[PDB]
RNA sequence: GUUACCGCAAUAGUAAUUGAACUUAGUACGAGAGGAACAGUUCAUUCGGAUAAUUGGUUUUUGCGGCUGUCUGAUCAGGCAUUGCCGCGAAGCUACCAUCCGCUGGAUUAUGGCUGAACGCCUCUAAGUCAGAAUCCAUGCUAGAACGCGGUGAU
RNA sequence: UGUACAACGGGGUAUUGUAAGCGCUGAGAUUAAGCCUUUGUUGUCUGAUUUG
């Protein structure tokens, strides 16, 4: 195969990392640079779109497509890096001074046996007449011309209950570091949902280490990097009829009837995109914007549903809601 | 006038194009220019905006239209017919033809005032042409050839066959439609006549490769001139 | 040093690759029939990376019915018949037998030159020069020194 | 000492092709051990070792 790939060993990462990041525009506003999801399983889609020339123009089509379960995410702190003849350097790490009990979780393998002292130097000491990030901000201020902002998610709004939140940092693609800065430390102890991160018709890249199945060297369970995938659907978590087109027009929830496959249903938004999204199933996937302009009419395009599949999949998938399903069922031995 | 356009890889044109004296109806077949080219002869008279049937290319010899009426198959989807439902008006009314025969532009060989119907298929089309069509119902085979909708083609001036129609089938299609008949060619000796010419009352149309003495006859039988 | 988390990037490996199809087009040019391209587009070849929903397979789900030699009183229920055969099969695991996806800029050689001697003519060259390769290097991708390093959390 | 966990059951999908027995019955048996939500039930909640 590809000598692209070597050594040949196991990814040692379980959560992979973000290895790019588009360049920066002074110009701009503070934008979040990418966004991490969960790859909650897969399905099929069929549509129609706008592809003037090709054989499939204003033309009925279908294909499979990857969802991915997108809480909401929640912003602590900030980290400034400068730049030495070296590589970028930290400066330091900053935070909400107060925390949730998830990221606290970060900080203890073993959480029941701990003391749950961990933050009340830094997180105690800083309640007072202030200065507390003042002196340090102010440095980053001076500083350090990339900055990157700790970001963390709410697993307790996940079906999967594993009570500990990962971290991670997104750059800011404002300009004229203040701010930059005071923009996350505006949004300290706050969160940042995915309106205003990312919208439909828009290539990125979500990508995570594969589906490790055992050894005979060792095969899969490597991150590897999928980009051009073009997100069908921005989800919304609240938003009823989960799968509304622009043609069925009839009430289904994403999730299907008696659940995902190893899934209870859907509590924050989502992300449909065409493909394939790497690794195995109950996922954590990282999504990087194109890392440059990519316009084109290919990237250009604009996407028109047909019909989103809600059907539940275990087994031969069937029906699609309870209420046309009970109507073709009828009445069952007991129901009515 | 005369109109010699060639569909680059098909030679066949109205296969993917449709006519009659209410609209101009083209697949969507390499870009929008062939599409607009009618304007500088015809003009937006007889509108002119894309449709297939059900996606699939060829939406000549699908359906049975003239200017009274406009008759589509099962196979085309309640979405095109939302389209044809949607520019294309309702005074022809397009109605849908329920059976297991797909095609209506292979059958059904019409102009403003004489239609037919295969003598093979059951009442159903040749009465519903009284329906839809709703112009002067019958049926024949030429020759017993197979696609009574191929080889034939009418106008309210006359009308166009091939070369290997009889005496009593020259003269019986003549005396039927009303008006004098020439046998002729188009396209270069299309082995169905037909199934690549449209037609309507001034106008009818063929390929690049068209030879001048088919439009010499096509013309000069419906004087398609002025 | 302990423990933890978040990082950095020394370095090492690299790979997306072939075809026609619209458009230009029956333009352009020729006696005539033909005849391109830049791109503006489209799908495929192939390799491999993803993913196994869907189409097919695949069940120690040994989950479920037809049943068959015999053991089980009838029944049932199972058991052997090396996973009992026809049929059904979630799931798991699979398939160019399904789908996705598969980098953007430099430095360059021949080449064409600019400028100008050497050489009182010139000359792409001697100084200096402007473009340019399926290359080299960056760009992107994969790992991350188990005696490479930064940030901060606890005593 | 909690949406903590674990299990039964409430339930939800779906596998399955009409079950002992007097048409009853697309009913039955199985169902996370690599399906799901759990207003309820029952039960658990801290051992040893070293380091700073």
């Amino acid at each position: 195969g590809h000598l692209g790939f070597l050594p040949r060993k196991r990814a040692a990462s379980i959560r992979a990392r973000v290895k790019a990041f588009p360049k920066d525009d002074r110009s701009k506003p503070v934008a979040l640079t990418s966004f991490l999801g969960y790859k909650a399983g897969m399905t099929t889609i069929v549509r129609d779109l706008d592809r003037p020339g090709s054989k499939f123009h204003k033309r009925e089509v279908v294909e499979a497509v990857t969802v991915v379960d997108t809480p909401p995410v929640v912003v602590v702190g900030v980290v400034g890096y400068v730049e030495t003849p070296r590589g970028l350097r930290s400066l330091t790490t900053v935070w909400a001074e107060h925390l949730s009990d998830e990221v606290k979780r970060r900080f203890y393998k073993n959480w029941y046996k701990s003391k749950k002292k961990a933050f009340t130097k830094y997180s105690a000491k800083y309640a007072q007449d202030g200065a507390g990030i003042e002196r340090e901000l102010a440095r980053i201020k001076k500083y350090a011309s990339v900055v990157r902002v700790l970001v963390h998610t709410q697993i307790r709004k996940t079906p999967l209950a594993q009570k500990k939140a990962h971290l991670a940092e997104i750059q800011l693609n404002g300009g004229s570091i203040s701010e930059k800065v005071d923009w996350a430390r505006e949004h300290f102890e706050k969160t940042v949902a995915v309106d205003s991160v990312f919208e439909q018709n828009e290539m990125i890249d979500a990508i995570a280490v594969t589906k490790g199945h055992g050894f005979e060297g060792q095969r899969g369970y490597h991150s590897r990097t999928s980009i051009n995938h073009k997100i069908y659907r921005v989800g919304k978590g609240d938003d009823e009829a989960n799968g509304a087109t622009s043609f069925d027009r009839t009430k289904k929830t994403i999730t299907p009837m008696g659940g995902f496959v190893h899934y209870g249903e859907i509590k924050n938004d989502f992300i449909m995109v065409k493909g394939c999204i790497p690794g195995n199933r109950k996922r954590i996937v990282t999504l990087r914007k194109s890392l440059y302009t990519n316009t084109s009419r290919k990237a250009l395009e604009e996407v028109s549903l047909k019909w989103i599949d809600t059907a539940s999949k275990f087994g031969k998938g069937r029906f699609q809601t309870p209420a046309e399903k009970h109507a073709f069922m009828g009445t069952l031995k007991k129901d009515l | 006038m005369a109109t010699r356009t060639q569909f680059e890889n098909s030679n066949e044109i109205g296969v993917f194009s449709k006519l009659t004296n209410t609209y101009c109806l083209v697949a969507v077949g390499g870009s929008e220019n062939f599409y607009s080219a009618f304007e500088a002869e015809l003009g937006d008279a007889i509108p002119i905006v894309h449709t297939t049937i059900a996606g699939t290319r060829i939406i000549g010899r699908m359906t049975a239209g003239n200017r009274r009426g406009l008759l589509v198959p099962t196979q085309t989807t309640d979405q095109e017919l939302q389209h044809l439902r949607n520019s294309l008006p309702d005074s022809v009314k397009i109605q849908r033809v329920e059976e297991r025969l797909s095609a209506l532009g292979n059958v059904i060989c019409c102009n403003d005032y004489v239609a037919l119907v295969h003598p093979d298929i059951d009442r159903e089309t040749e009465e519903l042409i009284s329906d839809v069509l709703g112009v002067e119902v019958f049926r024949q085979t030429i020759s017993g050839n197979i696609l009574v909708g191929s080889y034939c083609s009418l106008s309210n001036q006359g009308g166009l066959v091939h070369p290997q129609t009889s005496v009593q089938d020259q003269e019986e299609l003549s005396s039927l439609l009303q008006v004098p008949l020439v046998a002729g060619t188009v396209n270069r000796g299309s082995s169905v006549v037909g199934a690549g010419m449209v037609v309507n009352d001034y106008l009818a149309v063929t390929g690049l490769d068209t030879t001048a003495p088919e439009l010499s006859v096509i013309e000069s039988i419906f004087r398609l001139q002025d």
